[PDB]
């Protein structure tokens, strides 16, 4: 995350807040002049991976006599293509 | 030509030495498959248990069926009905 905000800030001084949506976590960190002011950042437990595991496990209890079994790729590009 | 009930008899005694397994392997396997599928699901078993399965409902069948035999015979008839049936299901008490 601080990576990419020096990526968009390439002077390394700037004052921002960076949210970060990862595979597994989701964050929120302030930065102060260039420096990450860690004592602040708070993390939450869900990512795509949980999202995409949400999907599948609503899917299974929608349809409990669905007779053809899905695959985790199939329910990503269920997430990917039709989730706003 | 020929008469009924003789032959009816011969092979009642052409089955009766003669302990072979009756009603086929897969039929049965489906409707056991398809009758624990509403309890849960994606369900597998394994060859023994559906082997015990003929075995306990052909034992369940002959030890109906004989008792509703002396039913019917005991009202002066040799046809079986429903009402041998019922009978037969009250007096041994599954009601």
């Amino acid at each position: 995350s601080l990576f990419s905000f020096y990526n968009y800030n390439p002077s390394g001084n700037k004052t921002g807040l960076v949210i970060s949506c990862g595979h597994e976590d989701t964050n929120v960190i302030p930065v102060v002049d260039g420096a990450g002011i860690l004592t602040d950042a708070k993390r939450i437990n869900w990512g795509g991976h949980q999202a995409v595991d949400y999907l599948n496990d609503l899917m299974a209890l929608k349809y409990p006599y669905f007779p053809t079994k899905m695959s985790y790729l199939q329910y990503e590009t269920m997430y990917k293509d039709y989730c706003y | 030509r020929y008469k009924p009930g003789t032959v009816a008899l011969r092979e009642i005694r052409r089955f009766q030495k003669s302990t072979e397994l009756l009603i086929r392997k897969l039929p049965f396997q489906r409707l056991v498959r398809e009758i624990a599928q509403d309890f849960k699901t994606d369900l597998r078993f394994q060859s023994s248990a559906i082997g015990a399965l003929q075995e306990s409902v052909e034992a369940y069948l002959v030890s109906l069926f004989e008792d509703t035999n002396l039913a019917a015979i005991h009202a002066k008839r040799v046809t079986i009905q429903k009402k041998d049936i019922k009978l037969a299901r009250r007096l041994r008490g599954e009601r």
